[PDB]
């Protein structure tokens, strides 16, 4: 359960391959699956999106939503390098969802079930486990005081 | 990148998708002479070894590597490849001799001369291989144990059969 | 500083291992007779060879002659030879033919298979002379005359060891 | 063994642009993939007797080749756009109907396909996503399943 | 379980901490960072000024200390110069473990307060940083050290 | 040794200028720069090239013989050889099938085993086979702009026997 | 005004110029030390990450995410519908505070100067100050 | 033939730096240096039975030796502090006291360090400055002269 | 506050940066060249240096001479008892001609941002900006 | 006496081993034993230095000083690539001894002699000749006007 | 005695002395250059004047003495390009000393000088110069070639 430099060095190449054009339309049908998975799981936190309008799937005012959450989550990972600033915003992540009252521990071990359900479907060559570990380390800072 | 050059005396670069597939593609035909497609290396019981000196995935302090080829077939209408089975083992302790075994899967590039080799798929996800044979005859290999995912180097070991 | 060991089972080893005595390498290529040949550096032997400046001097492509004087061998660290041996320089200069030598002392790496003879002491200012038997061989060396301190290339110098016929 | 759905599209679509490629690495990739297609199905050649069929080298039919993979590139780079692909896929049904074209080459060619495709990602290449969705393709052309 | 402190992460760890004696004078800096160091730990605990009382924490400048300052930053060196040989790091960390079960008074909260001390101190002096692998490194050592208690 | 020098080789090395190699005079404390003067594309010699990499060439042609007319060393200046060639082609498309043999001068330098033929055609393109040293009966040509000296074309060159 | 091209353009010069892992955050250092020595004034509303040492790293997090932002903005130059709702969602984060309308003229001032060096003469800079343009007054 | 004063302790300092060198080089150099210690006076393998002097090449030793060089460092590191030098060397002396260890033993470790050091350092290299500091070091940790 | 690590690290990437021989000439140029185009009132007092031609080596010689103080104190951060007097020093070599106090607060500005460039995202600007700041105003 | 490139390169070089840390801890204790050369052997100068007051030789007031002088000729030498700056401050710093009443051409020529003395035992590798070379050429020029 | 314009000393003056024959355009410069150096020699003593009157310095930009420039200029060149072959050095300066030792009126003196202008002037066209080396080496040459007055 720790995130090794190499597993980083893995997970710094494994996104390059998720994130790779600049248009939107892929990002987000990747961050949409890894939610519905969420939701088919924890349907409960569906709410919690209601200000973003998920009942409108296609609206945009929730598909910017996605990105935003996708692009929050690339610049996790894009930050491997520079750990102390990944540090902080980490933290800084963690309060933005503190203040989102609703928002379980759980959940969040749920979104992380997600993606090593999805990931490994679109694209080959993901070490679940790799990932798993570094998920892991990302989310447990973020969601300490969450539950 | 994706090519490699005749054996001929005209250093031609033809794609390595044609090499050994039955028709002449080389201007001299060096793409398809037997020392070309030689199987003397996917074949089966192959095994290379050599002193794997680790860089970058493991304590694990130099240590013999050895991969050897398990089964290999080459399906009739596709001859570029041979595709493979092989396994990578590597000593852990020196002393207890204990010893890691992971099974691969991959083919042999008549190309590049290179033998690709990954883990199969479900077993503790272990390492992977590339060994070219670069070094003029069908004995001798420059290996690489690399992590499936990535082709990154975490370790190298210079081999030989046997 | 690092020797490398057989092809086969390729290994980096510390020269203080060098040619120890101690099996260090998997392949113990660091024991291997043939790399520590102590004759490569036998005390009688004598390298000549032209010496062309490109650095510290305005010589004319003259020849040096260095000959290992003596060689001891620290039986309780045998990783080093240390060695003293007379560097001459039959060059020309204002006149006739001249003869500018020295005494020098110094050590020879199994490892490297480097030659490292410094001026003993000689207040005259000599140019320390640097030699490497890569070549294949014990006969052959190729050298350089340098400043202790930087090591910096005063020039090229590429020896034979003298035939004894 | 799996359906060409959202993310098994994703997938292919995405390993399709890796093994493509361009330049001569397409024109020996498209060479590679016929040639295992008629080694399977010598009969066939007998179909491509306009474009020089006999002669897998002859630039009438590399260009044949290459135009073919083209289309195929076509319905891959928008499995993610069923209304588009859709019509590509009907625009191409017709440009086949009317050729005695069994389900019998149009397994061969994929197959051919695959193990190009294969041979060419050498380790990052899912294979049943691709059957499913070469498969999708192809029923989209003869109309079959 | 056996990803931390990997050996790209210690390899990382042996560069970032050799910045440090980059510079001749290493005595005046281990002294001072371990100093410093060890100072801040009696801050934050002081159940400590007494277990260094034999070593005269109670002058930080002192030969008694200073000397002291070494011997442990100095032992924290070995550590990390071993990184790259589990089994001797491993005995030159058991060796710590005994020099410190015999210690009554040390406790293992002790350590881990420290390394908290050493996480934020490190990268005050040492512009090239990666918390994540040292973090993970510094707790194999720090626990190994303190097995014993 | 450096741009402009010969190296003389043996287990004792020395650059001398590339214009004492075959001069007649011995330079070179071992001699190399005069014991091997032979001249390898002498009248009647031919010499066909097997194209491998065509970027400039106007026929980017199979083939490419090579044929040598005439070649005279002048008395007092033995460092280099004077050659008159012709290059013939085969050429044979759609349209037409056309056939040339360009003629050009060329010189052939003992100092690299270089021999250098002016460009034939007013098109800026020259040839520039280098010499193994001790085959000479096969040669890397490369077709470059005189001016520039950039490569455009490899063929291999091999004696005609 | 921002079209099809002039938005692929600068989409993909994005993303030559910002970068990946460490080199963005080079670039956002590079970008606000030069905004800051310009107008100190913006010091101010950077108080919450200390704006008084960009160096720091509660700032270089502050100086990623706000990139961050911008990639995801320049992402979306192709959907309007998408952009349109993330520069709303911006342009709130921002109203909040005590935002002279003229800061955000002086960011784009900058960040085209930075891509400037980064990309050198190839630059698009028509279609960068259209497109980012287009960007910022969502948010002004 | 000198003392180890002011100038020639900088001097021993700045060389050991050198030397002492960190990762591999430091465990061979400790490794070179009790080889030709062991080699010199093998009756001294006895006192090192605890932490395997059997054999120089086990962990345990390796630790050992990685660690003895460890104080030798503090006390050259400090040659420049005669104050703080002065309880170090005192710490150690205790650390040895008890032992039977005579001065026939760290005459060896002595020269042992030496030619070592003289490999390691090439050509720049005082031997008379070492000897004379090592010296020092040495009696401020037996007590004798 | 300028303690015992805050200076150590300064100490050292002064190092880096600075430089040794031409690679130091270079910094000082670079940095007066910044300093006087910012504030063109300077040239007035080191016109017994040419000032106006700072590639000169009337200049080049005085810029040297200044990094070399500089280096000196900076060495000195760690025993107060030597920088208060080295401090002291370099006022009087001052206090003698007409010196904005706010001139200093100048020289720092850009001391900073020089190193900034040259040290990267590496560079501490805080440990500098509280430590070589106690060095100015001692002088100021 | 011609201060050779070589030579340059060599004193370059043999500096970087003196002037190693950036802690004046040992530039000092260098500097001061090559003073206290000078004033074993030209006693009479000391007095020149009671403005710096030498009677308190841990003072700081000196310390201090002592520094200046070993930067001063650190600034010397680390100008030996840069000519004519060197040559201009070489000028500068003769005139900032000849303001100095009591500074005779002797004693410069007798500071020199110290270094020849000092140096080549605080490191090994010290190429006295070359040093002697250079340092003269330095000298020479700074107390032209000086006797 | 022998440390003056060594190896390293002179390839730096080659070197430099080259930046300036980078274009094709040698002739206006070698005799521009020339020109003013042999100027500012007349400017700062005078009795020259009369000895360069042979060659019309009287119009700087007359034929008759801008071949001179050329000449001078030029033979300096010589001078340098032999620096890397004493003896030939030597000869070659050996006798542009006897073509000055039958031009009475050039007195020592006159050397020394023009080596202080062309000291001062060289700097004024290269960017990069080595006052040392230069120095170093000119001296030898000027010296030698009025080794006979
Ligand atoms: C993989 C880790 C996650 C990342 C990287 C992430 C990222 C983000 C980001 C960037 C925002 C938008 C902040 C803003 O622009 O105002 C956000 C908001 C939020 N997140 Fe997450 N999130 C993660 C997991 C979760 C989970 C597991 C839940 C729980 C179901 C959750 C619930 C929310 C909610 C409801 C909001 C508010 C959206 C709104 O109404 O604007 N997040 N998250
Ligand atoms: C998914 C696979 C296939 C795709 C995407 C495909 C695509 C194409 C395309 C784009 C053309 C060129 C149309 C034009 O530009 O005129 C073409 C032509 C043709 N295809 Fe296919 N095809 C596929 C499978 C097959 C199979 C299985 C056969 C039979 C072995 C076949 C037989 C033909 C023939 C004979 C032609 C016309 C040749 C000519 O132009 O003279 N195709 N196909
Ligand atoms: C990773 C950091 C640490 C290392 C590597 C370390 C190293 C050392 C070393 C080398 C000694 C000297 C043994 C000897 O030569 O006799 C020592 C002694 C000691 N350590 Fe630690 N130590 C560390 C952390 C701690 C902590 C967290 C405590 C705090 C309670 C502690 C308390 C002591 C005490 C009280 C002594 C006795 C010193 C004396 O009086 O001689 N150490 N430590
Ligand atoms: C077009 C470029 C800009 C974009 C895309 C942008 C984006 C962002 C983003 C995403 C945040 C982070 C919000 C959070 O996660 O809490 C932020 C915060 C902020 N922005 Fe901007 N911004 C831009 C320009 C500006 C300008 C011109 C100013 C300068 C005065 C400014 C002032 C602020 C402030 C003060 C904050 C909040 C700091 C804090 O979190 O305490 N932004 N900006
Ligand atoms: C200047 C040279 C020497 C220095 C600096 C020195 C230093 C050390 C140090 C630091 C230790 C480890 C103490 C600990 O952490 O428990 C040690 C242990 C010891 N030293 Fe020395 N030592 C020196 C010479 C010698 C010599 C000459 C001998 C005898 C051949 C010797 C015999 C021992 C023994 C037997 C131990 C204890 C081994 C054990 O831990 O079981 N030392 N020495
Ligand atoms: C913190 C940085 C500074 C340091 C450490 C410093 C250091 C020095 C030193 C050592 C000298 C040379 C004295 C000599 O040898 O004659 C000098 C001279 C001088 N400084 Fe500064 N200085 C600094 C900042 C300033 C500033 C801000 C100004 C700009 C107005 C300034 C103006 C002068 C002037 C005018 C001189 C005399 C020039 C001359 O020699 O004719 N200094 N400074
Ligand atoms: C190796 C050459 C020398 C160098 C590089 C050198 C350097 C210096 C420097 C930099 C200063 C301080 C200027 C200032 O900051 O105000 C100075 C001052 C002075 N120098 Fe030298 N110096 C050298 C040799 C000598 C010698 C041989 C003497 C004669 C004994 C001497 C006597 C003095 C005196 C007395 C001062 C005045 C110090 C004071 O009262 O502030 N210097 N020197
Ligand atoms: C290093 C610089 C100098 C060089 C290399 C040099 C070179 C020459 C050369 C080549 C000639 C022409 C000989 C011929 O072709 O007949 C010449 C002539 C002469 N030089 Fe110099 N010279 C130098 C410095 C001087 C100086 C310092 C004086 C100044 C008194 C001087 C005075 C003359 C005179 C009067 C002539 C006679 C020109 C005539 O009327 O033909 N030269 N010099
Ligand atoms: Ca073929
Ligand atoms: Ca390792
Ligand atoms: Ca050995
Ligand atoms: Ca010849
Ligand atoms: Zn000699």
């Amino acid at each position: 359960d720790c995130c090794s430099y190499e597993d980083r060095r893995e997970i710094r190449h494994i996104w390059d391959d998720v994130w790779s054009s600049s248009f939107t339309d892929r990002r987000v049908a990747i961050v949409r699956a890894v939610f519905d998975d969420l939701f088919k799981h924890y349907p409960t936190s569906k709410a919690l999106f209601e200000r973003v309008k998920i009942d409108e799937p296609e609206s945009g005012e929730f598909k910017s939503h996605l990105v935003r959450v996708a692009n929050g989550l690339k610049l996790l990972i894009n930050l491997l390098d520079d750990t102390l600033v990944l540090q902080s915003h980490l933290g800084h992540l963690a309060d933005q969802h503190i203040q989102r009252k609703g928002v379980t521990k759980e959940y969040f071990r749920g979104i992380g079930e997600a993606f090593a359900r999805v990931l490994p479907q679109v694209l080959s060559c993901f070490n679940v486990d790799a990932w798993n570990r570094c998920f892991h380390r990302l989310v447990a800072r973020i969601a300490k005081d969450l539950p | 990148e994706h090519e490699s050059e005749c054996r001929g005396d005209v250093p031609e670069c033809i794609h390595d998708l044609l090499f050994c597939d039955g028709e002449k593609d080389c201007r001299d035909g060096s793409d398809e002479d037997p020392e070309t497609c030689s199987l003397n290396i996917t074949h089966v019981g192959s095994s290379y070894t050599g002193l794997a000196t680790w860089t970058s995935c493991e304590d694990l302090n130099p240590d013999h590597a050895i991969v050897t080829i398990t089964a290999a077939h080459r399906k009739s209408f596709f001859p570029n490849r041979v595709w493979l089975r092989a396994t990578l083992s590597y000593e852990l302790d020196e002393h207890d001799h204990t010893v890691s075994t992971t099974q691969l899967r991959g083919f042999y590039n008549f190309g590049k001369r290179e033998l690709l080799l990954a883990p199969l798929k479900g077993q503790s996800e272990g390492y992977g291989v590339i060994c070219d044979f670069n070094l003029g005859d069908d004995d001798h290999a420059d290996c690489k144990i690399v992590v499936p995912s990535s082709l990154f180097v975490c370790a190298h070991f210079n081999a030989q059969r046997y | 500083r690092t020797f490398q060991c057989g092809g086969n089972e390729q290994e980096c080893i510390s020269d203080l291992l060098v040619c120890d005595g101690h099996k260090d390498c998997h392949n113990a290529h660091d024991e291997d007779p043939d790399v520590c040949d102590t004759s490569v550096v036998k005390a009688g032997n004598v390298f000549s060879g032209t010496s062309t400046w490109h650095g510290c001097l305005a010589r004319e492509d003259h020849v040096t002659r260095i000959t290992i004087t003596a060689s001891k061998r620290r039986k309780f660290f045998t990783a080093r030879i240390w060695l003293r041996a007379l560097v001459e320089s039959e060059l020309e200069r204002h006149g006739e033919n001249v003869t500018s030598s020295f005494n020098a002392k110094g050590y020879y790496n199994f490892a490297s298979r480097r030659l490292i003879l410094l001026p003993t002491d000689d207040h005259d200012d000599h140019l320390a002379v640097v030699c490497s038997f890569n070549r294949g061989d014990n006969e052959r060396a190729e050298c350089h005359r340098v400043t202790e301190a930087t090591l910096h290339q005063c020039a090229d110098l590429f020896v034979t060891l003298e035939e004894h016929d | 063994k799996k359906q060409c759905g959202v993310l098994e599209g994703l997938k292919v679509k995405s390993e399709w642009g890796r093994a493509y490629g361009s330049g001569h690495d397409r024109e020996a990739f498209s060479q590679a993939i016929w040639r295992a297609t008629f080694a399977q199905v010598p009969e066939s050649r007998s179909l491509f007797k306009r474009v020089h069929g006999d002669d897998t080298s002859h630039p009438a039919f590399i260009a044949h080749a290459d135009r073919v993979l083209g289309g195929l590139d076509i319905a891959i780079s928008t499995l993610d756009q069923p209304a588009t692909l859709k019509e590509e896929l009907d625009h191409l049904q017709v440009q086949h109907e009317g050729r005695k074209i069994p389900d019998n080459y149009f397994d061969a060619f994929k197959t051919a396909i695959l193990h190009v495709v294969a041979a060419q990602l050498g380790r990052c290449y899912d294979r049943e996503a691709w059957d499913a969705c070469i498969d999708h393709i192809e029923d989209g052309i003869k109309g079959h399943h | 379980h056996e990803h931390c402190c990997s050996e790209e992460d210690h390899r990382i760890v042996q560069k970032q901490w050799d910045i440090l004696w980059r510079d001749t004078e290493s005595s005046k800096i281990k002294i001072g960072f371990g100093r410093l160091l060890l100072t801040k730990l009696a801050k934050d605990i002081p159940e400590v000024n007494d277990l260094f009382k034999r070593v005269d924490i109670e002058h930080a400048e002192g030969p008694k200390f200073s000397a002291h300052a070494l011997r442990i930053l100095n032992g924290l060196d070995l550590a990390i110069n071993l990184l790259d040989d589990p089994p001797a790091l491993d005995a030159a960390l058991d060796h710590l473990a005994h020099q410190h079960e015999v210690r009554e008074g040390v406790q293992k909260a002790h350590f881990k307060k420290f390394g908290e001390i050493l996480a934020t101190g490190l990268p005050q002096v040492l512009d090239d940083y990666d918390a994540l692998a040292w973090k993970s490194c510094l707790k194999g050592i720090l626990t190994k050290i303190s097995s014993r208690l | 040794c450096d741009e402009h020098e010969h190296q003389c080789g043996g287990d004792d090395p020395q650059c001398i200028s590339k214009l004492f190699v075959c001069d007649g005079h011995n330079d070179c404390r071992n001699g190399e720069d005069e014991k091997d003067c032979t001249l390898p594309t002498k009248a009647g010699d031919k010499f066909i090239g097997d194209v491998c990499f065509d970027h400039c060439t106007k026929r980017r042609p199979e083939h490419m013989t090579l044929a040598f007319e005439s070649s005279s060393i002048a008395a007092f200046f033995t460092p280099i050889a004077d050659l008159h060639v012709h290059i013939e082609i085969e050429s044979e498309t759609d349209e037409d099938e056309s056939e040339v043999s360009m003629p050009a001068d060329g010189e052939y330098s003992f100092a690299d085993h270089r021999l250098t033929i002016h460009p034939p055609e007013e098109d800026g393109l020259g040839l520039v086979g280098e010499f193994d040293g001790y085959n000479f009966d096969r040669f890397v040509g490369h077709i470059v702009h005189e001016l520039s000296e950039e490569v455009c074309a490899e063929f291999i060159f091999h004696r005609k026997k | 005004e921002c079209l099809v091209t002039e938005s692929l353009k600068v989409k993909l010069q994005w993303a030559s110029a910002f970068g990946h892992a460490h080199e963005r955050v080079a670039f956002g250092l590079e970008l606000w030390r030069d905004i800051i020595d310009d107008h100190p004034e913006i010091k101010a509303p950077f108080s919450r990450v200390r704006g008084d040492n960009i160096y720091s790293p509660e700032f270089g997090a502050h100086s990623q995410r706000v990139l961050s932002g911008l990639d995801i903005t320049i992402s979306m130059l192709d959907t309007p519908d998408m952009l349109a709702a993330q520069l709303a969602h911006l342009k709130v984060q921002h109203v909040e505070r005590n935002l002279k309308p003229e800061f955000f003229d002086i960011f784009l001032k900058h960040l085209l100067h930075v891509l400037g060096d980064r990309l050198g003469t190839h630059f698009d800079f028509g279609a960068w100050h259209d497109c980012v343009d287009q960007i910022i007054d969502g948010i002004k």
